[PDB]
């Protein structure tokens, strides 16, 4: 597997995070992040949270890989949109 | 013979359809089958194996004779690799396995909002359409267009591309035109043909 593609499909993946969001309605500091959302989410489970939160999953192990190679549920998925959003230009400044 | 699982994640990327046949069965009737799964951190080996630790899948006979397992929810890029465990009168006798990336069995739905519009002064027809939400993956678009009541098709690669013109050789006639997409890089399957649009 290569890593341009394991940028590719994380890059990817964000996108699809935060177009669920909108249809409901450095690497250390973005997995800590996301730590924290996935302990919110586990607050709140719902049919699309759930999905969401395995997003999540797959998302920190992404980021985890490029390490190493070189209503309060609309309030909640609201800011994480925001995170993510920050998170998808920022990948590109490698 | 061996098991085909064939998968197709929805166009919506909520959960994954895993389809096998049983007419290149039939010779062992007397056996029972059960679909074993084994789910990776992420993405596919590069060479799939059966492995000790497994699940099984609860998997529905269909009128068509194959089983349908539904996994739901969906781990996009978590490798799933599958095999159908036999046994026939004793003992076990795995399927060879297959691992599949949901991400990249996607069926995209069809393009929404086509239309059809022939410019007179131009000299051509304008098809125009709206990418479906999902993918978010670069698409590669197919048209089919010919008179409605004899069909050629265009390609279109630039993914940036929600618009095309085309030529035909009758301004008057009226066209029917359908749509369809697929991931650019080939990883995914074709959407259906869009509901016809005419001019």
């Amino acid at each position: 597997v290569p890593i341009q593609k394991v940028q590719d499909d994380t890059k990817t993946l964000i996108k699809t995070i935060v177009t669920r969001i909108n249809d409901i309605s450095t690497l250390s500091k973005m997995d800590q992040t996301l730590a924290v959302y996935q302990q919110i989410l586990t607050s709140m489970p719902s049919r699309n949270v759930i999905q969401i939160s395995n997003d999540l999953e797959n998302l920190r192990d992404l980021l985890h890989v490029l390490a190493f190679s070189k209503s309060t549920e609309v309030v909640a998925l609201s800011r994480l949109q925001g995170s993510l959003q920050d998170m998808l230009w920022q990948l590109d400044l490698s | 013979v061996n098991i085909n699982i064939s998968c197709e994640t929805d166009g919506y990327l909520t959960k994954m359809t895993c389809r096998w046949s049983t007419s290149t069965i039939q010779s062992l009737a007397e056996s029972t089958l059960q679909l074993r799964y084994h789910r990776s951190s992420l993405y596919c080996s590069d060479i799939p194996s059966i492995h000790p630790i497994s699940e099984p899948k609860d998997c529905y006979l269909q009128s068509d004779g194959f089983y349908e397992c539904i996994f739901q929810p969906i781990f996009l890029l978590s490798g799933y690799t599958m095999w159908i465990r036999i046994q026939h009168s004793l003992g076990s006798l795995d399927s060879p396995p297959t691992c599949v990336l949901p991400d990249s069995v996607v069926k995209p739905l069809p393009p929404s909002s086509v239309k059809a519009e022939i410019t007179i002064n131009i000299g051509l027809l304008k098809i125009s359409w709206e990418k479906p939400v999902f993918p978010e993956n670069n698409l590669q678009f197919q048209i089919r267009y010919g008179l409605s009541g004899q069909w050629k098709m265009y390609e279109v690669y630039d993914a940036k591309s929600k618009s095309v013109s085309l030529p035909v050789p009758d301004l008057s006639a009226v066209y029917a035109v359908q749509v369809r997409c697929k991931r650019l890089d080939g990883l995914g399957y074709w959407s259906n043909w869009s509901n016809p649009a005419y001019t």
